């Protein structure tokens, strides 16, 4: 036979304090390395900004494709550089597509997809220069401006999603909480 | 922007009158020839480590630093410039809010004084003027400055002492663990600082060219790489001045693992081989060998009472002795290895008594030494097991090895 | 394809269920107010280390556990997506047949369980529930997913147990050293598998696109590379949260040195100087000199 | 003292050394393969290697190099080994009390002398 | 047999720093010659330690005789070829330690802790 010998614990209230420790730490972890994403984010306001003119530079650009076998082949395709107006403070501004298009190169408002083929490459920009000359001036659309770092740059597109910020953040917000309910649900089971 | 000079002078400033004035105080005998007790006390009534009050502040500057140490390490992670206007790390309340306090509690740390000099060469005292001053002259400039606000992480040393006062850890060993962790915690902290300090603007003979653009965080992970002796090179100081200290930091490190390792490190490597109860086996019977622990005796009583040949019967064996198990386990172990556990504590105190459930217990078995020089004495001691094992749980079965015919009359 | 976060949510859900509910049925004293001995003895007769059919099929769980890393050796080393349709590792039949087994052994584990909460809170135990869901969704979505299953690698922890129930071998520190062995290369067969996970897919803050094309062979190389300290730096952690667990394993290795070398390994390098017999000495006669050698 | 001023002494003796043997190139290549480094990059580059840190941001690229370097490590080791459990150990334990019971104002004092158990 | 040994090694050292593939014919390490030399010694000497063996199969399973099958025989196929192989011979440098004994008997070294170093 046995007595309160029967509880025994030791492998609950230990883990509810590992639970709440790994979920306090990964959030205060997590807090100290998105801020630098988040702040580039918020740095960026919405603004209606105009197509003001699109030219053809005409410089050639080369960009590296692969056919997921470890391919190292180079590609030229022609720079498109669009400089557009922003409608609050009335700017001429150089377009780009997205972050990842700007830093690896700022010359060219837009990079199409690096093709196997430089006919078609040529293709796809004059596809994709026919679908910016049409909307050009008039019709505002939404649109990213940033004012303080780099004024004379536009986006079309956002540097980050909060989806993948939030979906990262509440697993240890929810990890503390399992922590805090095992820690207390064995004291509320240590009474009797 | 070159004012940032004046934020470093600020501090050497207060420090230079700071050791200059306490001590031409205390010169001259003759004063001039040809309330201060009061407020000393109101100081020091709280500054006790044992009072209340002090126990509790003492936990607030300790906060306080781990939040200036956060919001430092914020802050250390953005670029050189940035538009410091609509959102500077909640703004010039949070850069003075720590320090409001902090500079408060050098002014109480310096009338709770008690041996004025000392006070200020207190290694303690010295880190808060270096702290306190670089943030007077941010708010000033309303531009913030990354400063030597790492050395705030030097209040770390304090973590033993806390978890002593709030109880939360009661061993020797585990305060000697957490003072150790703690002391090296802080260091690494303080030394990967000063490297990343010292690589965030370039050489001065290369008029500041020559600068490394890396984080506190792969400045803190290279020096853990390097006091390891991984060293793998993927980033190091490029800096003739980083290098100048990368070389100090290498042998102070050595000089700590010298000084630390045989002394206090290796006490703690070695600790109890054995501690807690018998206890998470339901349901069955318990019995504790108490007395004589020695390789024979147990050797033909475990052989006997679990021979297998009993057929409807538990294992039980606790185990109890003062001078622990160290051959017993090379020379038998206890003949099973998931079962039959051994307490290393002794059979008179409660307390161990306690450990082993005594109460829950079907039967103590007392074991004599047959070789003892003294059977007399050895009876005695077993006739004083069975009266503390009787005093602690007077409704138990005992049996017991007596050497001599006459003693047994004493256990009536 | 975005479904592999379902594969890692089905092993964190039943380990939720299994900390909330056994722990929630062990409180109110008072029930209400205002066959289970039978099947709890069928399912503990055979889990006996001592019993014949315990020790055989701990000599099952462990055989089973080496196959489930053996084949994850094998998908661990492709590329991050193949056309997986005729022939996908010997197909959803061997995906499935260990973990059909370890289920059943986690059921029986859990019907044989003597004191409830505790058999869930046994390290040996919390791996079960990691391993053996992420696959049931791979075998449910009939396509591949590199999950978390090298844990399985900490069954390796009896194999000094099993070594001394099959009889192979019988010195105490030669058990030691092969307790020691086993304990070591399950941690940095672990520790190895994190990092090359960690290391698969990119770090958040860059979109994944920092990601390190390297094999499992390349990282379990840097983690030994790394722990005795050599440390090449021709392959490394390129990740933050590669670096942030690198310094996690580093300190991990430190301190299992610091608490292991000075209290079992110095007693396994220091053994007997002299044993066995005089024997490999053809023809000649022997003596020996009994009684006060000095 | 003397431990590490004999230390100090055979760092920048090797080091001077290695200095001199990377400032003029190998034999073989007609003197080409030099490396132009200081001094102070020299001595910096033994001691993270006697240390075994051992970055491999600097290392010597010549033959005489690192003929000289694998006999420096292998002197550095054999110097750790004939130094540390003899000389080093006992200097690091040292004794554990010591000096006056003073920094304490305006108290009385005793002591206890004798028996301390 | 441990000069030869050593022999064996200073040639070994010699080719394994060539080429993977050189004309060898007019300059080849001093020929075929010196090629079978060590080992028709070394052959003789397998054969009296075989004759020789007093416990015939512990003979063949002494690590000092495993090494002789090793290194002997790829030499005796590189002269029937007339062509040099890169082989196993550096499994040669395993007579080595034999070096203590043979300071021992020689008396060079008299200390127990000497011999043991
Ligand atoms: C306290 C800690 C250890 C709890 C563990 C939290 C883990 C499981 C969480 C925290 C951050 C999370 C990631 C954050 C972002 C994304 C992008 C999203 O589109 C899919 C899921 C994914 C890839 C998450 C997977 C699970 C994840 C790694
Ligand atoms: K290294």
């Amino acid at each position: 036979t046995v007595t309160a010998l029967k509880a025994g614990e030791d492998k609950s209230i230990r883990l509810g304090l590992f639970l709440i420790i790994s979920g306090v730490v990964s959030l205060f972890i997590f807090g100290f390395c998105w801020l630098s994403p988040a702040l580039q984010d918020l740095q960026a306001t919405e603004a209606n900004c105009t197509v003001l003119s699109v030219q053809q530079i005409g410089e050639v650009f080369e960009c590296t494709f692969t056919c997921g076998a470890d391919c190292r082949g180079t590609s030229q395709y022609p720079c498109v550089q669009v400089y557009v107006n922003n409608s609050e403070s009335n700017s001429r501004a150089l377009l780009h597509s997205d972050e990842h298009q700007l830093l690896t190169n700022p010359k060219c408002s837009y990079i199409p997809p690096c093709k196997r083929e430089n006919q078609k490459n040529l293709e796809s920009v004059m596809n994709w220069q026919q679908y910016w000359k049409d909307e050009i001036g008039s019709q505002p659309f939404t649109c990213y401006f940033n004012q303080h770092q780099r004024p004379d740059d536009v986006l079309l597109h956002r540097t980050h999603d909060e989806i993948v910020l939030l979906h990262c953040f509440l697993w240890p917000l929810v990890t503390f909480v399992v922590g805090v309910l095992i820690v207390v649900l064995t004291i509320c089971a240590k009474s009797l | 922007q070159r004012m940032w000079w004046a934020f470093l002078a600020s501090s050497m400033v207060t420090f230079f009158g700071g050791l200059f004035i306490i001590l031409l105080w205390r010169t001259l005998k003759y004063l001039w020839t040809v309330w201060m007790t009061s407020v000393k006390d109101w100081a020091g009534v709280m500054i006790s480590a044992q009072t209340l009050t002090g126990r509790v502040l003492v936990v607030l500057v300790f906060a306080l630093s781990i939040g200036a140490l956060v919001i430092y390490f914020i802050d250390s992670s953005n670029p050189i410039e940035s538009c410091q206007n609509f959102y500077k790390d909640f703004t010039l309340q949070i850069d003075m809010a720590f320090n409001v306090f902090f500079l408060l509690y050098f002014g109480l740390r310096f009338i709770a004084a008690n041996d004025k000099l000392w006070f200020w060469l207190e290694v303690n005292s010295v880190v808060d003027f270096f702290t306190v001053p670089p943030v007077f002259v941010s708010v000033y400039l309303n531009r913030s400055w990354l400063g030597l606000r790492f050395l705030r992480a030097l209040r770390l040393i304090q973590f033993s002492e806390i978890l002593q006062f709030l109880n939360i850890l009661k061993t020797s060993n585990s305060i000697k663990l957490v003072n150790l962790l703690s002391i090296f915690i802080s260091t690494w902290l303080t030394a990967a600082g000063f490297i990343h300090l010292v690589e965030n603007s370039g050489d001065p003979w290369e008029n500041f060219q020559n600068n490394q653009a890396l984080t506190y965080w792969e400045c803190v992970y290279l020096l853990m790489v390097t006091m390891s002796t991984v060293g793998y090179g993927d980033v190091y100081a490029k800096t003739t001045l980083g290098r100048l200290f990368m070389v100090f930091f290498i042998l102070g490190g050595l000089a700590m693992f010298a000084s630390y390792v045989p002394e206090i490190i290796e006490l703690i490597g070695n600790r109890k081989k054995y501690g807690g109860s018998y206890s998470a086996v339901s349901g069955r019977k318990h019995i504790v060998v108490c007395g004589h622990i020695t390789l024979e005796s147990v050797s033909n009583f475990l052989k006997d009472f679990l021979h297998k040949d009993r057929d409807d019967v538990n294992v039980e064996i606790v185990f109890l002795h003062n001078i622990s198990p160290n051959l017993e386990l090379e020379a038998l172990f206890k003949r099973h290895f998931t079962q039959v556990e051994f307490y290393q504590g002794s059979v008179l105190n409660p307390h161990d008594l306690a450990r082993v459930k005594i109460e829950s217990a079907d039967a103590c078995l007392i074991l004599a030494n047959k070789y003892c020089a003294d059977p007399d004495a050895e009876d005695a001691s077993n006739i004083m097991r069975v009266i503390s094992i009787k005093n602690y749980h007077p409704k138990i079965r005992i049996i017991t090895q007596m050497l001599q015919y006459h003693n047994k009359a004493h256990l009536l």
